[PDB]
């Protein structure tokens, strides 16, 4: 409920953090001295031995210690609101739980990364022959994601294709959800991921001729069925048509990974946005998103300081 | 009115549509239509022709782009005739030369940036280190920090080696360029020891944090000599190429442009195995150019102007508003909504008709009026100037015909302001504190007035009837058109809904003017019976459970008339109250502070005045669109767009 | 006049100020969700506007019952 | 001509004014807060925008209208 | 004036407080917004004291309706 | 005076009470806002200054009105 | 004060689908059952003035 | 009313960093001059009584 | 005002968990304190009259 | 002002499903033991005047 | 008012953990001060009359 | 109104942590002043009646 008494403890993370200079220090370094600097950050809390399994693990102890309490500390309105933030790694539990229940793996198979609620739920729904009632299991009273299985839930029971309908529906019901709040910011930033994620899978599946009106989902506001149907055609030019959106460097570019480098750089510009709302939860969202840039680039140094490499070839990673 | 958008059928060969598509986008009139289905082919001409197309369209993105980076805009004139290689030879040498000259300007304005704030302490570093730079014993870590907390560096200094580990700022008291001398690896850990304690080394970008200091500081100096003149030089070399190329840009993009519409264009034919068809809507009122352009075929190969369809089902075709010239100017204001479905009522006629009537009503400010008139003045000499209406303010690029069509409007609307401003009988608020030329019944000095407008013991109500009665008419105006549409759409569900909200606002009308209103309640009670069995037989005849709520929003837009009356009102008392204590604190303040006061009571008249005047005028055709409309539908499928060929010239 | 006329004009400002303070409690929430669709959508201001102007009825109302006490006045 | 009804009207035209102008304060705080964020989203609808703000004039022009009918009708 | 000035000045002073009581509640949001798109950029300075002073049209009927108590007082 | 002065200096008191209520009323977003910017970033202190000093003008209003009333008592 | 909450979620739901509108302006105008007892109470008094 | 948001504002800031207290304290204590006012109108209506 | 926000975070602890409802009823109903004493008032205002 | 948030919880249980629709009810319900209280008061006000 | 967010954190905290039900119902009671203190007013009051 | 936003806020922390009781509950009966205030003013007025 409170967006301000959560926001003062949010405020105090977002004064404890590491600053990109500490990357550029870690851009020459050989996972000692990466160790090291690792190991004066908030990981080496975390920071057990050596090695980048320890340091990958040290840096998901910190994210869960960072943004799993944002789950609690909240009831209510903006505790749905909070849920409406870190919808990624719960819903791939949810995409494992559903594929494992589909493909006859063992409960112990999935590796089960924190998601948004006890794991409890998760080995409960591990003996769920009904569908509908590892819904009403996982059944939290702000999971969304219960919902959308809910309404998905009468197509069938474990299907690849009920998959990917329900994780449409998912993230429709997130835009329904970032509709019906008052929050005009945090549903701007969930429009501009969803559209980003729209434009993000249909350029994965471009060139497959597939039923577009079966990929372009409902809620954008920077493209259209039309801008979609022809970014999805062999054009560039409805990237090229994104003029005074937030895909402003989007311009002429037909690649995947400069294209979702730039897409990701437009949303951590659109998330650093959100300093202007102290009252409300775009700092809490901006705390988060940067947590995960920050981790992101310390993992990279990991693994460049593990496999030797290049610093030009994480030029493109320091930007953002 | 919804004009005819007739159809045109035409049947060629490939080279010959090619021609007649040429002709057609020349006599740019018709809006297209693809028909790919119907036992015929889809038109995938040529992926040569569409290679043409793809190299033609990469030449006008190449255009754009030369002309944004030129600083030029896209300003459409007319074509050049010339081939593609020689569009590309005239195109690619320019934007070739501005795109270096462009990147020789970043890079300048990045040097000089970049050189403007290490300069001072570069310098200083090397003039300190005048002998330490590059002699292999020991490294100089520089590092621009802040004021004398030179101690707080200084503790791994003292951590470090006692008459060495030089770590102090000579100069620079700006960025204190605290350097740090000691070793080379036991100044290395000592600078991990500072930046440990906070500490950055000055690693500047280019040769500066790549060379020598004394090499570095020198090469500062030089870029710092160099990059003014050479900055100049490329804004002058940049100025003299745009001005030099951006006619024959202009002109070469106008060109492709035309190409490439022609193209994408063809693309939306029908071609037919060496034949092709060709389908169109243009209006009646083009025909004859449309026929002319067709004779100019081949042998005018095999064409037809067939009738489009009727008021039953006309959706891809378009439709035109064709109003007369008295009338054109508020065509502007229609088309800010949607479009009619090719049979629904064009009500743009009612907006010249009601907008000035209620504006003058509202406006009834001489003053204000005279202000007007000096706008327009302004307006009509910068239409006169002929220039786009820009303004970097507003961010608002707007056209000449654009503000002829707003001066227009301007005029007619003045009229009837000064029209009903005399009928209000006042001007600049009140001069007849001075000059009384409007008599009243309470001080005469000269000629009457109709309304004195600051009475309200008669002139409140009749205005709030006469309001009432305006509002009433145009609401029973919207009705009858509803239903005269629902009759000529033969949609009897429409005109039923139309007849009994016409009744039930009749019998309602008729109940309060006879119950809260006035006496005899015998005449109008069978009126006030027959209106509620209208209603009731309407309903039932619709069986539509279309409630009360409709009846009472049907009412409450009626009523909402009053509300120009009360804001006419409103701004007359407001305008008086100004005048009135500008007068006295003027006049009866000895009347030696007339010019001063006078002075003050405008400024704050003309503060006034821009505060309100502008939702003032907007409440009254917001009020007409949320009226005239909705009383019409206008909510419906909002019409087809037309879109004839460009030939944008 | 006397007392009552003073009486029953206060009890109609009363009655047009709150009836006002609904009227702007209503368009305050219906300005807002219409402003969000119209930066959503350019094509939703044909019903935007509709939507909005309809709780000016209580308002009209209100000034039907107060030029009822003006003429009881 | 009573010395208390004229007081008692002129706190009736007072109360109206000043609560209509509340109730138009109500609407304009969300008309202007989605004003100013569309605004800031783009700079190319300013007109629908000032026009939906400029709409809740219209209970303080019914106001004053009350108001100037109870000092004329003092 | 002895009874209707004193209860003119009271219905002036509840309708100036009522008035400046609205107008700071729609400046509340108002400056919140503006002060936001400040934050965002300072290029459409403009348009937000545009937004600013578009409130002071009721302070402005509130002192009118306060100098017409003023001037019947 | 008596009853007159003792109304008079009711409505005076009622307006300055409410004019600096509606005046806290802006400022509690306008404060919340300008304290958000400045620890956003402390290059935006005077414009933000100028956006918070600028709800002023209704309590002046009111301190105006009340000190004619005085003039008026 | 029910038409604010009741007109601001019927735009919403206006803006997701206009298919829906005559049910969100059936929810939008259920409130007004209370300004119509309101004015029939007024109606009662105004009969006993 | 304005302390409310003020001082939340401002221990908000104060608990992201004690760098900008003095200005966070300056703009809480800004707060005043209504008061100021209203407490001169209260003198001055001691002194009119 | 007590029983509003107290029983809708009751009625989402319903939807949260059904095996709760008696410590839920208990912390809806415990607000009737209040009722209690301004009956009691009411009767002691009767009595006093 | 109970019955607002009462009803709001309610209806976003009842959406969610049908499971507990009287326990709901019963819930939104909760709140006339006052509306209740002030009919009581009221008969016993008109039984003194 | 108080109690409103008192027994919504209250019972969010019971929706947590059952174990802190005792601390919510001390938290719940602390408000209860004021209440008594208008009653002891009222007493008195009523013992001037 | 004070006591509101200070027990949610209190029971939120007791929730997060039992150990966090002690400055909890000084910052909650912090909001005593005003009643203090307010019963010292009407024992004040009791006296004068």
């Amino acid at each position: 409920d409170d967006f301000a008494y959560l926001n003062a403890r949010v405020r105090v993370r977002r004064g404890t953090l590491l600053k990109e200079s500490f990357f550029q220090e870690a851009l020459d370094l050989s996972f000692a001295d990466f160790l090291r600097l690792l190991s004066e950050t908030v990981y080496g809390g975390e920071l057990a031995g050596q090695g980048l399994p320890d340091v990958d693990r040290a840096v998901l102890r910190t994210q869960a210690k960072l943004v799993g309490d944002l789950p609690r500390l909240v009831t209510g309105e903006a505790r749905e609101a909070v849920r409406l933030l870190l919808l990624r790694n719960d819903l791939h539990n949810l995409q494992a739980l559903l594929r494992a229940k589909a493909t006859g793996r063992p409960f112990e198979e999935v590796l089960l990364l924190p998601g948004t609620l006890r794991e409890e739920v998760w080995r409960q729904a591990y003996e769920a022959q009904d569908p509908a009632g590892m819904a009403q299991v996982l059944a939290v009273p702000g999971h969304p994601l219960a919902r959308a299985l809910r309404a998905v839930l009468r197509e069938t029971q474990d299907l690849a294709r009920v998959e990917a309908l329900l994780a449409k529906r998912f993230f429709e019901d997130v835009a329904k959800a970032a509709k019906g709040l008052d929050q005009p910011a945090l549903r701007d930033y969930l429009a501009l991921e969803v559209d980003a994620e729209n434009l993000r899978t249909a350029f994965k599946l471009q060139g497959s001729g597939l039923a577009p009106d079966a990929f372009f989902l409902k809620g954008g506001r920077f493209v259209d069925r039309v801008r979609f149907a022809r970014l999805m055609e062999g054009d560039y030019a409805v990237l090229d048509e994104l003029s005074g959106t937030p895909f402003s460097g989007l311009s002429g570019v037909r690649d995947l990974k400069a294209l979702e480098r730039g897409l990701r750089c437009v949303l951590l510009k659109e998330a650093k946005k959100g300093v202007q709302d102290p009252l409300g939860v775009g700092l809490v969202l901006a705390y988060v998103k940067e947590r995960e840039w920050e981790a992101v680039r310390l993992r990279l140094l990991a693994r460049r300081a593990y496999f030797g490499l290049p610093r030009a070839q994480v030029e493109e990673e320091v930007v953002c | 009115m919804i004009a005819p958008m007739e159809k045109l059928v035409l049947a060629g060969p490939k080279g010959r549509a090619k021609e007649l598509l040429q002709s057609l986008q020349q006599a740019g009139v018709v809006h297209l239509e693809t028909l790919r289905p119907e036992a015929l082919s889809a038109y995938q001409l040529s992926p040569e022709e569409r290679a043409e197309l793809r190299r033609w369209e990469a030449v006008s993105a190449g255009a754009e782009h030369t002309l944004s980076l030129l600083g030029l805009e896209a300003e459409p004139a007319r074509p050049f005739p010339e081939g593609l290689e020689a569009a590309e030879k005239a195109l690619s040498p320019i934007q070739a030369h501005a795109e270096g000259l462009t990147r020789q300007k970043q890079e300048l304005e990045e040097e000089l940036a970049l050189a403007q704030a290490y300069l001072e302490p570069l310098e200083r570093l090397a003039a300190l280190a005048h002998g330490l730079d590059k002699s292999p014993f020991l490294r100089v870590i520089p590092f621009l920090l802040t004021e004398k907390e030179l101690p707080l560096v200084e503790e791994a200094l003292r951590k470090a080696l006692e008459d060495r580990y030089l770590l102090a700022h000579e100069a620079y008291a700006g960025g204190v360029a605290a350097l740090v001398v000691v070793h080379r690896k036991e100044v290395d850990q000592a600078k991990a020891a500072l930046s440990r304690a906070g500490v950055a080394e000055l690693r500047l970008p280019g040769a500066l944090g790549e060379l020598p200091l004394s090499e570095a500081a020198r090469r500062l100096k030089e870029r710092a000599e160099a990059a003014p003149r050479e900055l100049s030089e490329v804004r002058q070399h940049l100025a003299k190429l745009a001005r030099e190329s951006a006619s024959t840009l202009q002109s070469l993009w106008t060109r492709a442009q035309d190409e490439v519409a022609r193209l994408k264009a063809l693309e939306e034919l029908a071609s037919g195995r060496f034949g092709f068809a060709l389908l169109g809507y243009v209006p009646v009122k083009a025909k004859p150019k449309v026929e002319e352009a067709l004779a100019r075929h081949k042998e005018s190969v095999v064409y037809a102007f067939e009738p489009v369809d009727e008021h039953h089902e006309a959706d891809r075709i378009p439709v035109v508003l064709d109003n007369p010239p008295w009338a054109k100017p508020f065509e502007l204001l229609v088309s800010f909504l949607n479009t009619p479905k090719y049979g629904t009522f064009d009500p743009t006629p009612v907006v010249p008709v009601f907008f000035p009537f209620w504006f003058g009503m509202i406006v009834g400010d001489i003053g204000y009026a005279l202000l007007f008139y000096l706008v327009g003045r302004w307006l009509s000499g910068y239409v006169k100037r002929n220039e786009p209406l820009v303004i970097d303010l507003f961010a608002l690029k707007l056209k000449p015909q654009v503000i002829g069509k707003l001066v227009h409007i301007l005029n007619w609307m003045v009229f009837w302001t000064v029209v009903w401003g005399v009928i209000y009988g006042e001007f600049f608020g009140t001069f007849l504190e001075h000059l009384g030329v409007f008599g009243t019944p309470e001080h005469p000095g000269l000629i009457p007035i109709l309304i004195h407008r600051i009475d309200t013991a008669k002139t409140a109500n009749l205005l709030i009837l006469l309001s009432v009665a305006f509002g009433v008419v145009l609401v029973f105006f919207g009705l009858a058109l509803r239903a005269y549409l629902g009759l000529k759409h033969r949609h009897m569900a429409h005109f039923w809904e139309g007849v009994g909200y016409l009744g039930g606002l009749v019998g309602v009308l008729a109940l309060a003017a006879s119950y809260l209103g006035n006496l005899q309640a015998g005449w109008l009670q069978g009126l006030m019976y027959l209106g509620f069995g209208v209603f009731l037989l309407a309903v039932l005849m619709s069986r539509i459970w279309l409630m009360i709520p409709e009846i009472f929003t049907q009412a409450g837009h009626i009523l909402s008339h009053i509300r120009i009356y009360a804001v006419g009102a409103a701004g007359g008392i407001l305008a008086g109250l100004l005048t009135d204590v500008g007068f006295a604190l003027a006049e009866r303040l000895g009347l030696l502070g007339v010019l001063l006061g006078l002075l003050v009571a405008g400024v704050l008249h003309l503060l006034i005045l821009l505060l309100t005047t502008l939702g003032h005028m907007l409440q009254p055709i917001r009020l007409l669109w949320v009226e005239f409309f909705t009383k019409f539908g206008f909510y419906e499928e909002n019409g087809r767009p037309y879109r004839p060929f460009k030939s944008v010239r | 006049g006397g007392l009552d006329r003073g009486l029953i004009a206060v009890g109609m400002g009363l009655a047009v100020g709150l009836a006002a303070l609904g009227t702007g409690v209503a368009q305050a929430r219906i300005g807002a969700a219409g402003v969000g669709a119209i930066a959503e959508d350019r094509s939703n201001f044909g019903t935007a506007l509709i939507f909005l102007l309809l709780p000016e009825t209580l308002v009209i109302f209100g000034l039907l019952i107060a030029f009822i006490l003006n003429g009881r006045l």
